[PDB]
RNA sequence: GAUUAACCCAAGUCAAUAGAAGCCGGCGUAAAGAGUGUUUUAGAUCACCCCCUCCCCAAUAAAGCUAAAACUCACCUGAGUUGUAAAAAACUCCAGUUGACACAAAAUAGACUACGAAAGUGGCUUUAACAUAUCUGAACACACAAUAGCUAAGACCCAAACUGGGAUUAGAUACCCCACUAUGCUUAGCCCUAAACCUCAACAGUUAAAUCAACAAAACUGCUCGCCAGAACACUACGAGCCACAGCUUAAAACUCAAAGGACCUGGCGGUGCUUCAUCCCUCUAGAGGAGCCUGUUCUGUAAUCGAUAAACCCCGAUCAACCUCACCACCUCUUGCUCAGCCUAUAUACCGCCAUCUUCAGCAAACCCUGAUGAAGGCUACAAAGUAAGCGCAAGUACCCACGUAAAGACGUUAGGUCAAGGUGUAGCCCAUGAGGUGGCAAGAAAUGGGCUACAUUUUCUACCCCAGAAAACUACGAUAGCCCUUAUGAAACUUAAGGGUCGAAGGUGGAUUUAGCAGUAAACUGAGAGUAGAGUGCUUAGUUGAACAGGGCCCUGAAGCGCGUACACACCGCCCGUCACCCUCCUCAAGUAUACUUUAUAUAGAGGAGACAAGUCGUAACAUGGUAAGUGUACUGGAAAGUGCACUUGGACG
């Protein structure tokens, strides 16, 4: 588990580096991207969001991903698969307001339950109408007696 | 550890600053009582010294301070 | 003579004039009607309250004032359509005086079994009889369950015991009917040791009955206090003119909550007596109201003098609220 | 307690009291290394052999200096600024930019581990300066000693107890906001405390034995000084000393208890962390919750059973009550009775027998083996590191139509689960009756509730047909298996049961929270048969026909699993513990009035406080879980108190 997250935590630098780098490649160099989380299970990769730039980063990171788990290879040569999962804060909140746009509208107390307690009642009238525990250390055995007895 | 040693110290301390802040003025009052016999005492002790020497009164030039007081 | 509690303070808030339509929702003894009657002569005045015995009084000082004062018998409940069909449908009431607890001649009375300290039917009812139908507090206790009647000690009667005194009551009701007010004081008073029948005390630090607190909780779910209360108090929002005084006295910590909160907005299911640190706690939690329709008089609550607690000892913990619709 | 018996001693026995015997043991966490250094009288042999610490850091004191930031001021511009969980209050010569501008505090370096005796010390420069060529050596001598605090005089940007205001609260206080004071700073004195902790005394030596209670921090030896001798009373009382006056240092005893305590293990628990799950939630279908009826339970009533009765009772024992059944009730009768009697009398908390429940589980219990020094305990890694040959269960095999599925199976254990009314049986009770027999009888609804059936229709109703039809379709519709009446079947007995016909056409108009079931020939709908009865269910069992939709998304809730962490709980958190509370007991301290005393004090009792126990719980929920706001030491202020806050320190808390 520490180990794990020691294992993540290599990762998350090694991109870093890889990043930060321009011998990687001139458009991820340009890009700037930088990494908000990196979790190993297979690897998730997740970078922080600023729309057509998104998009163009996240393009540029999916071209890029086989080279970045070659790069990473040299290294941790066994590298999983690098995923790169894209932050847009609440990724469902920006694909609702995508699709929001994209759709059509067309035109434009007591804390009790008083009832049932007075149904109850009403019921009602027409009806009408310690000690001490022994310690378990100091039971007592009769095996030797009867051991010694015969 | 447990600080059960700890606590009973603690709760000690904030009876005893408790009764202290109760009843402050009688101590100071019963302080300054034995302040004042204190003092008695100590002067009755230069007394005796004096006079089993033999000395009638207190040698010339001398008179008991007063140490056992804040002035 | 328990004389109205902060009777001067309730005269100043509502600041009754000549020509002013003011409602009390709470008669009662009409102390606080009489001091207002006194401030205004013509002031027209509406005395509303649960006990026949209030009502009677309120028809007496109608033979005083024939048409100054007009009585109305009823519950907070019923209380909107008897005002309607009183002749104020329109609302516009230029003041509003609403008491709480338990009237002085009815606490007084042991027949209707208000008190631990006299003996009586345990009805602790404030309707006299004008609905029969409804539960005696002898037959609340004789019915409700274990959990039923813990669950009704702890919510209403703010007591820390219900899981055990709801059980002692239920092993003596099997045995006997619980049908005298002293008879259940008895009960409560052996749940728990003879030595603890006063130790615990009331605000003023004055010894009291351990079981007063449970004879406290019964009443207001005999009465359905705070219920009644929450819609007496919506009544009142809906017909009061906007502009005018309404002046709340609270005895106890429930009815002083829902008041305030009411007054000030706050949502009912809110937690009681929330700190700084749980409200920023819960905003975190939250981080991922309704507008005001008051404006106080007092920010702050006003409470009895020490010379006044001396006076009316009951009185101690009322707590004033006075504030204006908006 | 009595009694029998036995045991020990024995002309004694043994109840009380007293005595007999004494510290070569220890000090991180149990009592105990005291905040620090030095030396004296002395002690030690680590002083000779015998060796190395000037170097480079943040020792100390003084003087001077200032980079970033703040405050203030000035110009310009803006009308808002500040503030919060949200606000309010506050400010509005307020804010932003630029410039000038400190007796305050010393980013980065510092991931360094240095200096000093300790406390402490991290901006720059300069001066002065960091004892001892053997060690040990003090509550008190000598000299220091964080923070807080006191006295006096200054400084005052900022921070800030206290106070005031604003919020929040049922409310006060506190947590939050704002303003502001003591205070943090300087000078000169004082106070002399700490979780002053590396919780490790100083010096010298060793790494060989036995390494070693445990944990912490590998185990020891020599030597010296200090300290401890059950817990609590008690960082207290008295005495003494002190610049201290609600103070600090030293420091008891009486009453009381049989424990207090240290470390660890297991479990429970955590308003415990993480991870992964399921029908836990959403998604699909049809229902229940609204109506009538059937039935069951509950309640009432009656002369009138019993049992089940949270899941795991409620068309349950019953696969079935008009008489019988029947165990109930009333009345009457019998006494060796159908029985080498009898009892459906008590006890399912004595049991067998048969089952429910987790179980829509996969583990359980023996027999060994090994680890921990042979402590409680523990025993897994598959490229394997102490577990295992057998038994039980799952599994496998088998039944049905396959290898799938459904049945069946489903251990140990959990709920003293159900049944003494299937039968048997322990114990206890009845014997002219709690046994046996006969006649007659309940069985009603003012109701509540569970399940089921039929419906509220147009995907419907009626007829034909068994799927190419014709009519009906809202007051002559849909809708009763209900009511009323009359037949019939069974029976000795039928308004009781069932079937049929006639009559009546009622409530109802797809029903709230909530809730049940289903994953495929399933749900849903429709039809038949059987068990059982003389007859009797809308019940049960079972065969068959038609025959779908969603099968994804989640851990907030619920529950489970795994890896962890903490644990003062073990009756296992509805735990424990702390503080609080008029009144009797025991003990200590203690002023009065009067005898002696030299006029105060001494000196012989007696108001009042304190300690413990008592009926004990009430009250607060402070501590133990991240114990609900991490805990604690010192000190100060506020508060009647529960406590709260300021400053420094500690980890005896956690963490990207
Ligand atoms: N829901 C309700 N409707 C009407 N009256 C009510 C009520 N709840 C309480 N009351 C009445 O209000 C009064 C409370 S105490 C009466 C106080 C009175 N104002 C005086 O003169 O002191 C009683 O009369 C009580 O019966
Ligand atoms: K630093
Ligand atoms: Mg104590
Ligand atoms: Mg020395
Ligand atoms: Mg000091
Ligand atoms: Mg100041
Ligand atoms: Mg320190
Ligand atoms: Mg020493």
């Amino acid at each position: 588990h520490a180990r794990l997250r020691a294992l993540n935590g290599l990762l998350y630098k090694a991109l870093t580096d890889l990043l930060c780098t321009p011998e990687v490649s001139q458009e991820l160099y340009d890009l700037n991207v930088e990494l908000s989380k990196v979790s190993l299970t297979a690897c998730r990769a997740y970078w922080k969001t600023t729309a057509e730039q998104n998009a163009h980063m996240e393009a540029v990171l999916q071209r890029s991903a086989a080279h970045m788990r070659h790069l990473l290879m040299s290294q941790l040569r066994n590298v999983p698969p690098i995923v790169f999962v894209q932050d847009k804060g609440n990724a469902a909140l920006a694909e609702l307001d995508q699709l929001l746009a994209v759709a059509d509208f067309g035109p434009r107390l007591c804390g009790i339950d008083h009832e049932a307690l007075n149904k109850q009642i009403m019921e009602y009238k027409r009806r009408k109408d310690g000690r001490k525990r022994a310690k378990p250390r100091l039971e007592q055995d009769s095996s030797l007696k009867s051991y010694l007895s015969g | 550890k447990n600080v059960l040693k700890i606590r009973r110290r603690k709760m000690n301390h904030h009876k005893y600053r408790k009764l202290v802040k109760k009843t402050r003025f009688l101590r100071r009052k019963v302080q300054e009582g034995r302040l004042r016999r204190k003092q008695i005492k100590f002067e009755k002790d230069l007394r005796r010294i004096w006079l089993k020497a033999g000395l009638k009164e207190a040698p010339e030039g001398w008179q008991t301070p007063k140490i056992y007081l804040r002035g | 003579l328990h004389i109205p509690v902060m009777v001067d303070e309730v005269v100043h808030c509502l600041s009754p004039q000549k020509g002013q339509i003011f409602l009390d929702m709470t008669f009662g003894s009409g102390g606080h009607t009489k001091a207002i009657l006194q401030k205004e002569s013509d002031i027209v005045l509406y005395a509303l309250d649960r006990d026949p015995t209030a009502y009677a009084l309120a028809e007496h000082l109608s033979e005083l004032y024939p048409k100054q004062i007009r009585a109305m018998l009823g519950q907070f409940s019923q209380a909107e359509a008897l005002l309607m069909k009183a002749g104020v449908q329109p609302g516009t009431f230029d003041g509003v005086l609403m008491d709480l607890g338990c009237s002085s001649m009815q606490l007084d009375t042991p027949e209707r079994g208000f008190s631990l300290r006299k003996d009586g039917p345990l009805d602790m009812r404030m309707d006299g009889g004008r609905y029969p139908d409804m539960p005696t507090a002898a037959d609340v206790v004789n019915a409700l369950d274990q959990q039923a009647l813990a669950s009704i000690l702890r919510t209403y009667g703010e007591e820390k015991h219900a899981k055990k005194i709801a059980s002692a009551i239920v092993q003596a009701r099997s045995i006997y009917p619980i049908t005298r007010t002293q008879q259940l004081a008895s009960i409560v008073a052996g749940a728990f040791p003879p030595s603890a029948i006063y130790t615990r005390k009331d605000l003023l630090q004055r010894s009291t009955h351990i079981a007063t607190k449970t004879f406290q909780a019964l009443r207001i779910f005999v009465n359905n206090e705070l219920n009644e209360l929450y819609t007496g108090l919506k009544t009142a929002q809906k017909f009061l003119r906007p502009g005018g005084r309404l002046v709340a006295l609270s005895f106890h910590s429930l009815e002083d909550r829902i008041v305030k909160r009411f007054l000030l907005g706050i949502s009912m299911t809110e937690r009681f007596n929330l700190s700084v640190r749980q409200q920023v706690m819960k905003t975190s939690q939250l981080g991922s109201r309704a507008p005001l329709m008051w404006e106080l008089i007092h920010k702050k609550v006003l409470s009895p003098q020490d010379q006044d607690v001396q006076d009316n000892p009951r009185g101690r913990s009322a707590k004033l609220r006075a504030a204006i619709k908006l």
